């Protein structure tokens, strides 16, 4: 498994060489950011039943078809599948925020997530939409939380944004 | 590749959790940790150059026979393949401090390291060594908690060698 | 004293390559796997949740094992310490989950794959190697076919008593045939792919039986080659030794 | 019981492995954190019982047909052992912080959690909104890093009943 | 499935056998206790209608609360997807009465139940008491072994829900 | 498994109790002295071989017995098991050393372990002598180690020897 | 797994009659020269460390791209895994020396190691001159051993020939 | 197909180490011995079709009723089907003298013998006194050590048949 | 208490039989080399402490660590229960040996000895051998003594010698 330090390092052996003056100060950088990164896993473990839910509740509401008989989210057994899913999504795209990379995510979830779906006949772009609703509730709670200092964690909200819509991409 | 994050991370997974409060700590305390090992890294990577030579010349000053003919400290390529392995440990200390983790040392030079040196001929005693003397020098360019870690990864290194 | 230049072997690497080939054919890296979850004496908490936990993953295919469906007195005698690991496995292979979702809907050919995946972490090495359990099957019956893995020299030799079972297919151990390797990549789909029936329910045709017969295949003759560089070929050779 | 220092040993002893500079930067963090974590603790310890009665009146006044006859708000005994779980998990809480981890947590309150509930006609919504309620108040008890500790571990428990 | 005839068959499967007089005497039970079970199937699928809305009000009426503003019991798609829920719950209780056991009952609806209700904030009591009601009025439309059998089922999602 | 603060939480709960301030300013005081502990801890690491080493040269300077044919430490097989064993407690006391609690030692490693020795007829009393020796060693490494800042350890290099002497009398 | 007897029977069977004095000769060939055979099969145990040491210090002499940073050789992981390949090799060599048949060669070794190198990554072309080294220092030791009775063992030499020259031309 | 060559080598493969002395020095015997097996198998091959003949005519002798119609020692197709079957064991024993173990034996004969024998309504005790009777013939052909070979593996069929 | 005769009756009854002939004659011969035995019993008797301690001073010679400070037969108390074993274990197999039969020895001397001595700390191989010792010269004893009648005794000693040999076995 890769985390942003672990990338910079994989890349420097490949050059048989020391990390690079560059490589180091970004490598400084995200560790000056880290506090904000950790409120922003943060954010993410503290409402993880709720982005969930809150995702879910709106999936259905855009697609009624997948709760009607010959729907992929039923009867209760499909549906207890696709809404463990959203929460081991959210949950992924927290470990990378506070890993810096994405490589956990596409490794061991992505990995291999669509070619069950269309296996499955799950509708995989329902599935996409599903994670970009998680993605915006995320979002949300790391932009407005519990008495946590002010200050600008855009540079995060992006990061946190890619790995959502790295799985997205990689699921439609 | 073993890290602080990494290894936090692993656990969760297995376990199926957030990253908790419990969690956070761990990370936090390789955050916090990251100025000491910068230093000591910044410092390795200035000085590679002579802690190598000084190294691999006192793998001959404790081993004289080594430089004679039709031994393995002789001629050009011994000389020059032994200056590289220095390196490379150097290397993946350096690696070490920067990533909050044994990793970079555990599978680019620990995997395999007593089988390869055995097929080759290569005497840990050399490295121990080599590495003794690293360690010797390195306490007058660090000091304090950059110093200590400095001393973990080398004496890891050690350890690994005995 | 000087140093005869060394910097040209370093140069490149010729077409260089980074520790590459597990993640290139991608998930290699997550299973080129740490030993399994074992279990120590006065085990706490922790590490039972690490065993039963990772012992679902493991023997079920990665399928969703649902809070709805835990096999509650597997892990009672697990916890309370009467059974082993390797009892924890026996007793799982058994239970209606397992029985359920691999055997009931796989041909012969197709349940067999798994077991060799779920159990010992390897693809099956041979055309004989189905026959033995196939016939196996059909005098003692279902019980007496899923023994036959736990309870065998390689499953225990290997697994022990307390390790839990582990993908290690894509690493040479010793007796393995050549055809182990690729043979693996088809069982294995990444680690999102999970072996599961639920897209059509029945699950699908053996994979292997198209691998597993592929021939020898005689590039015969053959003429060797000395190119390559410039061989030496005269007598001198010896004699410049000596 | 999950903690920082458990966990890094857990993870070493699992490998058959003595604790490196990997374990101990984690553990550095966990005794960095001690602090924080501590007057938290102190502040919830001393400031305690009246949100009991407070959580356990928002239940009624939440779900009003619960304190009416016939219901499992009314009564001695009822109101009595509900004060007493809440107390509970704020007993736990302080554990947990106290611990650097959610193991207290984990083995007292989560371990069988939905199962009791479940035997004994218990609602989460009750105890999630006790909790609500819980972290509101502790708003304006802690600032700064003993807050987002007490969050944590609050918001923790919510998640476990949801 | 889990009916009498797929049992025996499982279990003829697991032990590569062919079926015995043991199976075939099970088997002569499920096409025995058809009849019964066949006239509860009936008369719950003639009487569908009214028992659901039976049912779906009787929740209300035990738990007036819900029918308030800000509640689950409110609106035209709260009440609709009710009615819809309970009409699932008759529907696989005549599906279990026809086929012979509890499958329809395990597959569609129990497996994953709690995880469900959980995430969407449905407690069980509601559902316990539509079918303590639909239970009442089964009382006068069946008697003999179709009222038991129409019984062991209802019983039976009671049981799956507590 | 424990540590100081979750052996804390266990009395306090045993009394249906929040942490005694007592208890409270004894952990305190803990975390007071963990970058000392770290360093503890760190010394043992950092000379494990050596540790092992040279507890093993003297416990066979002293016994020869071992070392010749009949004896417990011979052929190469026994050796190695014995200077594995060696290893295993020198961990388990490194362990109890960062939690601040014996419990990990007592329970993965010393529960059963005299008995698992008299049933293979290794003789205890020298398992003993060479747990006694690492201490020795092993406290000689936490009290004159690589620029540590100077200060008082002895509290530490106490606490260290009562867990070499928990595991010497278990065994012996 | 086949021997060079066991080959013979299966292709009588094949016929459904007995031994055609033909093949009866030719296997009470294989018993007179079996000495021969044993001595041979032993010259490559007896050098097996040297053999795959030579080879090894060789192939990388020639291909000093393997052993830089980017190589299938580096880092010590690989060199050991690469290591390890050429004793396993070497190891089925020599059991089709002692068998007079390459079959478990081909069946456990040589059976899919070419698309085994190929998804990782490992240059095959380097393995097939890693296995021809081997080959003629191998064959050295057959031809030139410690105190053998003097006489003709080129038949041998050519047939253990052969089976490095298949693992070889399997693995190109 | 099991043999002395063969089991060492899958022994040597399992291990996963080297032709060493103990595996050479057990080849040697295979390889001493195959001058009185191969004896063995020329004097079996070159009188089978008497052997076969003798043995066939034995089971009638034996077992008389055999012989008469209704019976499956009756008409020219059961009777070819014997003399076919006792020269397939005559075979294989042949092959197991030339092969140096009893593999051609498991693997052609044995695996699988009595399912195939109760199925098709074979006695093994026929089968027994052809080679019984076979073994009383191969008395006079050969003597020493090829006389103990023949014994061996026709031992090992009237074994593998009880 | 079983003797020779004792044994055959109880084999009888078991049958529900008059003793068979056989057996009959199997105990005719005991009753006609029954002087013999007198002698051979009366050897050990007539040399007993001399047994012991011939043993004793050989056992002591050969494993000088049982008289050092930590050896089992250190210091005089147990000197003093290990030459009492010593005599205790002779005077079973003399018994054995007037009776014809083992089981004296086994049932009231053998039986549970093992676990008593390793519940000690009793190093069962030196008491093995303290035995095997004990047999030597006891033997010596029955093959060489004070003007008995010359004759055959070999089969009297072999019968002594599986005595001592049993205790033996049983207790290493
Ligand atoms: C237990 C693991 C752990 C956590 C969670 C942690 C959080 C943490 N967040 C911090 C700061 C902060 N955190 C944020 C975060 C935000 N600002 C916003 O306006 C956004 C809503 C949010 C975006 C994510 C900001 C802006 C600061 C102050 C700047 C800084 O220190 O970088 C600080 C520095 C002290 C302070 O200023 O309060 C700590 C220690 N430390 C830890 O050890
Ligand atoms: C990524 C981490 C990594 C390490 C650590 C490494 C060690 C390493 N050292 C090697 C050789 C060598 N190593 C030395 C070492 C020395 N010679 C001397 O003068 C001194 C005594 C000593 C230095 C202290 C020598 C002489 C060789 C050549 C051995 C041979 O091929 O005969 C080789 C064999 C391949 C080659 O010839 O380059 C490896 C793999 N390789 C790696 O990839
Ligand atoms: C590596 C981590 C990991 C992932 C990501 C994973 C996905 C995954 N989802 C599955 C099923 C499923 N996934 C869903 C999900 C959905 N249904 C919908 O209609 C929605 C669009 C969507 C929810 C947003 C459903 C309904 C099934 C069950 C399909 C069936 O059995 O019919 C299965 C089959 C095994 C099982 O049912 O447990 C896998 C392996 N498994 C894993 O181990
Ligand atoms: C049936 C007997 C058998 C064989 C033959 C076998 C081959 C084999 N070689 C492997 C790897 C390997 N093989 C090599 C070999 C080489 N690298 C080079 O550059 C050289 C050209 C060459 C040495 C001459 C290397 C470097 C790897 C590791 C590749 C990696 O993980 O990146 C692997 C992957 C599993 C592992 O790494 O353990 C297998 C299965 N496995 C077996 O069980
Ligand atoms: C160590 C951690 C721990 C927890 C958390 C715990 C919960 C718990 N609550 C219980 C009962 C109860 N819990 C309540 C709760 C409430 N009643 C009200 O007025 C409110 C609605 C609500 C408080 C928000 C009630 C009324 C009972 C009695 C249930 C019964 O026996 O009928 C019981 C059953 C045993 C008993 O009757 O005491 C358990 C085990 N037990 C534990 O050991
Ligand atoms: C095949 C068997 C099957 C069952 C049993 C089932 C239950 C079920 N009920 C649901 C929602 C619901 N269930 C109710 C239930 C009620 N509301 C009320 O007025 C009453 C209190 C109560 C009826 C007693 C409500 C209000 C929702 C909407 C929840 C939401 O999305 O917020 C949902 C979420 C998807 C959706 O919104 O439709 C499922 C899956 N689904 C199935 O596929
Ligand atoms: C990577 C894990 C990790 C370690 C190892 C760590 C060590 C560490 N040891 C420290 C102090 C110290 N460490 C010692 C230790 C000793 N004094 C002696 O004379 C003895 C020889 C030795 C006994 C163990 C002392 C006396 C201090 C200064 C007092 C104190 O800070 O408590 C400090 C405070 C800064 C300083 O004064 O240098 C740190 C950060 N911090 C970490 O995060
Ligand atoms: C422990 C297993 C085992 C071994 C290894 C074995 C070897 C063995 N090799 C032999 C002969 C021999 N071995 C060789 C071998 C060679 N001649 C050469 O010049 C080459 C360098 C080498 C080629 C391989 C030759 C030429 C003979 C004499 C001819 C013969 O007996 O076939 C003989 C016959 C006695 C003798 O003449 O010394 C034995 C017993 N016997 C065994 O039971
Ligand atoms: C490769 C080794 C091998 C063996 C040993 C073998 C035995 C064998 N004997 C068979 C039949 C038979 N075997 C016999 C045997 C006899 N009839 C007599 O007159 C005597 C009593 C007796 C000879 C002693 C008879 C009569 C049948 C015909 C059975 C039937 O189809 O009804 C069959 C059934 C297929 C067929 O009809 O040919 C098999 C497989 N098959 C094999 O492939
Ligand atoms: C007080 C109890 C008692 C004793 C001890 C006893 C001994 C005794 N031993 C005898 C014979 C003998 N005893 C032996 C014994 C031996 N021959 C050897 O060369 C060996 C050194 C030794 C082996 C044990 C032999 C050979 C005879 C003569 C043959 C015989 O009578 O069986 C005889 C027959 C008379 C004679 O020939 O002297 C008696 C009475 N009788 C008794 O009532």
């Amino acid at each position: 498994m890769q985390d942003a330090f672990t990338k910079a390092i994989v890349a420097a052996d490949l050059r048989g060489s020391f990390l690079s003056e560059q490589e180091l100060n970004q490598l400084t950088n995200l560790v000056k950011e880290s506090n904000k990164r950790l409120d922003a896993v943060n954010a993410i473990t503290g409402n993880a039943a709720e982005i969930i839910s809150d995702a879910a509740h709106k999936l259905f509401a855009e697609q009624t078809d997948l709760i009607r008989p010959g729907g992929n989210a039923y009867p209760n057994r499909r549906m207890a599948a696709c809404l463990r899913d959203m929460e081991i999504i959210l949950r992924y795209v927290s470990y990378a925020l506070l890993a810096g990379d994405a490589s956990v995510l596409e490794d061991r979830c992505l990995n291999g997530l669509k070619e069950t779906y269309v296996a499955l006949g799950t509708p995989t772009r329902s599935v996409a939409r599903a994670v970009q609703l998680m993605k915006e509730t995320a979002i949300g709670y790391v932009n407005s939380p519990s008495g946590v200092t002010r200050g600008d964690c855009s540079a995060l909200v992006n990061e946190a944004a890619t790995y959502f819509d790295k799985a997205a991409a990689s699921i439609a | 590749m073993k890290t602080v994050i990494t290894e936090v991370i692993a656990s969760a997974d297995s376990q199926g959790r957030f990253l908790n409060n419990t969690e956070l700590q761990a990370a936090n305390g390789r955050f916090q940790r990251a100025t000491a090992s910068m230093e000591a890294a910044r410092a390795l990577t200035s000085n590679a150059d002579s802690l190598v030579k000084g190294a691999v010349q006192e793998v001959y000053n404790k081993f004289p026979y080594l430089t004679q003919p039709g031994q393995m400290g002789y001629g050009d390529t011994n000389q020059a393949k032994c200056a590289r392995d220095i390196s490379h440990y150097l290397r993946f200390i350096t690696y070490s401090l920067v990533a909050g983790g044994t990793g970079p040392l555990d599978d680019y030079i620990v995997a395999g390291l007593r089988e390869v040196n055995r097929t080759f001929n290569l005497s840990p005693s050399w490295y121990i060594e080599a590495l003794k003397h690293i360690k010797g020098k390195v306490g007058s360019q660090l000091s304090g908690q950059p110093l200590t870690e400095a001393n973990a990864y080398i004496d890891y290194c050690i350890n690994a060698l005995s | 004293k000087r140093v005869a230049p060394y910097a040209q072997y370093l140069t490149p690497a010729v077409e260089a390559t980074p520790d590459a080939a597990a993640q290139t054919k991608l998930g290699i890296t997550a299973v080129a796997p740490d030993q399994a979850v074992e279990l120590r004496p006065n085990f706490g908490e922790a590490e039972v949740q690490a065993v039963i936990r990772a012992a679902y993953k493991q023997i079920f295919g990665n399928t969703y094992i649902l809070e709805a469906d835990r096999v509650v007195i597997a892990e009672s005698l697990l916890r309370n310490g009467s059974i082993s690991v390797r009892e924890f496995v026996r007793l799982l292979a058994k239970s209606d989950l397992y029985r359920d979702r691999f055997f009931r809907t796989a041909s012969n050919n197709r349940f067999i794959e798994l077991n060799f995946k779920h159990f010992l972490g390897r693809a099956p090495y041979s055309q004989a190697e189905i026959g033995e359990h196939f016939n196996r099957y059909h005098k003692s019956g279902y019980d007496a076919e899923i023994d036959s893995y736990i309870d065998s020299d390689e499953y225990r030799r290997v697994f022990g008593e307390n390790t839990v079972p582990y993908f290690r297919g894509f690493k040479y151990q010793v007796g393995q045939a050549a055809r182990g390797f690729d043979q693996m990549q088809q069982l294995f789909a990444g680690d999102a792919g999970s072996d599961t029936d639920r897209g059509i329910g029945a699950q699908p045709a053996a994979k292997l039986t198209f691998p597993l017969s592929r021939p020898l295949g005689v590039t015969s003759a053959y003429f060797p080659s000395s190119q390559g560089g410039a061989a030496t070929s005269d007598g001198l050779e010896m004699f410049t030794r000596m």
